[PDB]
């Protein structure tokens, strides 16, 4: 009678649990839209 | 069996069961036909 028994299959396809800490959490993201983004920052200070 | 009226029936035998896999593989063809022809062939090419 083996063959009259099929198993139950799933509910759904099941995966392995993978972090998502992702260090987007505390950067600074930004919307852009253009092919690029520039940063300008001052390398140095001025003098007094 | 064919029982007795006193015989104390005893079991019998019952069928082996077979199952069969019907692998229902693929069956394909690709007929190309030139866009030019499609719209200028006053048949039905595409139906047809």
């Amino acid at each position: 009678g083996g063959y009259l028994v099929d198993p139950q299959t799933s509910e759904t396809i099941r995966g392995v649990l993978r972090s998502t800490a992702s260090l987007r959490q505390i950067a600074s993201v930004v919307n852009v839209e253009a092919t690029s983004f520039d940063v300008l920052v001052d390398k140095t200070d001025m003098g007094s | 069996g064919w029982a007795s009226e006193t015989a104390a029936l005893s079991e019998t035998a019952t069928p082996q069961i077979d199952r069969i896999t019907i692998p229902l593989h693929e069956l394909a063809a690709m007929p190309k036909a030139s866009q030019r022809l499609l719209d200028d062939s006053a048949f039905d090419i595409e139906t047809w």
